[PDB]
């Protein structure tokens, strides 16, 4: 069919994801600007950093444990892992917390990726994330107001 | 409205009563239903949200309900501050757009109810002067305050260039109302049956006229 | 103290283009979804349009669409409705709500601002009898109509008859309101109304006989 870059929301969840996949792997912020997105996705940027520092700690265990039941090493174990991904994520209901989980998941993995030098790998594997929430969830991710309204579910205010 | 409320619901202090939201598979169906509690001259307050969610301030009196494409909200012991309007929202997927609907008037009874007298009037010579034609529907001493008026031209109905007052709160506490029908004299020169009919509390109260009178 | 409070409601010509503003305080205003729902005089409430927290999603009820603009200045905490050829239908007050983004309930709402959509002019009011056509206990009247503006006084034998009386509330018939009030008298030895508009210095008195 047609290419996923021709979805705008594709795009735009691909450019979040890799960031921040990226920033999560070498520690550093990226300082040049968002080419999609713009400021929504700047502040989807400050809720997933947020929210996911938290949903990593909180599913270690099971992040810990999928990872060697799928045991990454090379490139080619990101090609299964996919496939892996689809069929668990596509089960039953969608909502936040399950899209927030499998992103924190792909952080942890992007950190197993740069101890085992295959940094190279974590621009496909954020395609990879990407291809699964966008391919499977569109319509309910378009209901739900996208981005906006990730940053509106996930919204708590200090102090 | 897309979301059908009846438009009077009401019982006496310390009664259980029950106000019904109807709506369809896009709306209903597919989401989540909140119910707003307006009192009058005010703006509306969130009363339930998530079906059956209370937020902090709402006494547990107020309960909801979801079943397939209908909402309920339940009021269990009837207080006099309840008096309000109730108005159930959903978001609909086919319209991308929030529905709510045309709300309730909650009476809590301290009275007997009182069905509305009806008194239709003719357009005076005067104003036939001036090619035009008021039909005029007096509505007074009703109680619960809400009615349906309905105009029948020759046992046909009126959707266009009828007005319908607001329900006032008379001395004795009833209700009163009033209802007119503009046209022009060319149009009642060639009807002959004119009617008002009042729907109060699931009764329809009638009063009709002949032009050659 | 967390507060929405509207502004730039008035009186406007139908064709005429008003702008509305919400300032909110005492939250963070980039972090919700924001909605403006109207209310017409003694109707119910009909939503007018959303725009998320970064105004990617916008929506507008078919009522509005092409003639309403929602935006808003994060920067500003403001929110605002542009209105263009706007008709008599469109005369309502106008709430601004903040959406919860878990539920999607409207949790806080300001006091609203009052639009009103009308192009006339002063206007003094025509008395016209009203009278049974084909005893006991008679109910006559007065047809108060076509005046501009509110209000208008009515009595009954400059103020001999209360007893009996029902002064009906206005309501608009394109663009001018019209009153009704009945006295019911025993049948059989005159009755007249007596009719007051002070915005165009009128008074009038009206004779009633069938």
């Amino acid at each position: 069919g047609p290419l996923g870059s021709e979805d705008d929301l594709y795009r735009q969840s691909l450019e979040i994801i890799s960031r921040y996949l990226r920033e999560q792997a070498t520690g550093s912020k990226d300082s040049k600007p968002l080419g999609e997105a713009g400021a929504a996705g700047r502040r989807a940027l400050e809720t997933l950093r947020r929210v996911g520092d938290g949903v990593q700690r909180n599913h270690e265990t099971a992040f810990q444990g999928m990872l060697r039941k799928l045991d990454i090493k090379n490139e080619d174990d990101v090609k299964s892992l996919s496939r892996v991904m689809i069929h668990v994520f596509s089960d039953g209901v969608t909502n936040w917390g399950r899209i927030v989980t499998l992103i924190s998941f792909g952080a942890f993995v992007a950190k197993h990726l740069k101890t085992i030098n295959q940094e190279s790998c974590i621009e496909p594997l954020a395609e990879s994330i990407t291809d699964v929430l966008v391919r499977t969830k569109r319509d309910w991710l378009v209901k739900q107001r996208g981005w906006d309204g990730f940053v509106e579910f996930f919204h708590v205010e200090d102090l | 409205s897309v979301l059908t409320q009846p438009p009077s619901a009401s019982g006496t202090p310390g009664q259980r009563v029950t106000i019904s939201c109807s709506g369809s598979s896009s709306n209903i169906g597919s989401n989540t239903v909140n119910w707003y509690q307006q009192l009058p001259g005010t703006a509306p307050k969130l009363l339930i949200y998530s079906n059956n969610q209370r937020p902090s301030g709402v006494p547990d009196r107020f309960s909801g309900s979801k079943s397939g494409t209908s909402a309920s909200l339940a009021i269990s012991g009837l207080q006099s501050e309840d008096e309000a309007d109730y108005y159930c929202a959903a978001w609909d997927d086919s319209l991308n757009a929030w529905v709510f609907g045309g709300g309730t008037k909650l009476t809590v009874l301290g009275q007997p109810k009182s069905s509305p007298s009806v008194t239709l009037f003719p357009p005076s010579s005067e104003e036939l002067e001036t090619n035009k034609a008021t039909l005029v529907c007096t509505i007074t001493d009703f109680y619960p305050g809400v009615v349906t008026v309905d105009w029948k031209v020759d046992g046909t109905p009126v959707t266009q260039g009828m007005e319908t007052t607001q329900p006032s709160k008379q001395s004795n506490n009833k209700y009163m109302a009033s209802s007119y029908l503009t046209l022009t004299a060319r149009a009642w020169e060639r009807h002959s049956s004119y009617s008002c009919q009042v729907t109060h509390e699931g009764h329809t109260v009638e009063k009709s006229l002949s032009r050659a009178d | 103290q967390v507060t929405l409070k509207e502004s730039g409601g008035g009186l406007v010509k139908p064709g005429g283009s008003l702008r509305l503003s919400c300032a909110a305080s005492g939250f963070t205003f980039s972090s919700y979804s924001m909605n403006w729902v109207r209310q017409a005089p003694g109707k119910g409430l009909e939503w007018v349009s959303s725009i998320s927290s970064s105004s990617s999603y916008i929506y507008y009820a078919d009522s509005v669409k092409g003639r309403f603009t929602i935006s808003r200045d994060n920067a500003k905490n403001s929110l605002y409705l542009q209105m263009n050829s706007l008709r008599a239908e469109d005369t309502a007050v106008y709430y601004c709500a903040r959406q919860v983004g878990a539920t999607w309930a409207f949790d806080i709402w300001g006091q609203g601002t009052l639009v009103t959509v009308s192009a006339a002019k002063t206007t003094p009011p025509s008395v016209y009898p009203l009278a049974p056509g084909s005893n006991s206990m008679v109910t006559l009247g007065c047809l108060v109509k076509g005046y501009f503006p509110e209000p208008v006084t009515v009595t009954w034998n400059s103020g001999s008859l209360s007893s009996g009386v029902h002064t009906f509330p206005a309501v608009l018939q394109s663009d001018l309101y019209t009153l009704s009030s009945s006295v019911t008298v025993p049948s059989s030895e005159t009755v007249t109304c007596n009719v007051a508009h002070p915005a165009s210095s009128t008074k009038v008195d009206k004779k009633i006989v069938p």
